[PDB]
């Protein structure tokens, strides 16, 4: 709905959350499992919010 | 979520007023209209004095 505010770096960090959500949980094909394996990803649990 | 409520679905914003626009009064005036006079009988000349 048109009620709802948010700000344009806020859109940004849903999108960017949503797309590693996607990638990590290897429901979108062609992941790069490679790069899905680093210090962040690792650390997701502290680094999702 | 998409609504933008609460988890009962109660509204997140409150429903304005929409203050009506309330009626008005009413008002009359007096009217007016205008005749002639009749013709004038030729009074029939009697003897008295």
């Amino acid at each position: 709905s048109s009620a709802i505010k948010t700000t344009r770096l806020a859109e940004a960090i849903a999108g960017i959350q949503l797309y590693i959500n996607r990638a990590l949980n290897r429901i979108e094909p062609n992941a790069r499992a490679d790069v899905s394996t680093r210090q962040f990803f690792t650390d997701w649990t502290v680094n999702n919010r | 979520l998409r609504h933008n409520l609460s988890i009962d679905g109660q509204p997140l914003s409150l429903a304005i007023y929409a203050e009506p626009t309330d009626p008005k009064a009413l008002l009359t005036s007096m009217v007016q209209a205008s005749q002639g006079g009749s013709a004038v009988l030729p009074g029939t000349l009697s003897l008295y004095r």
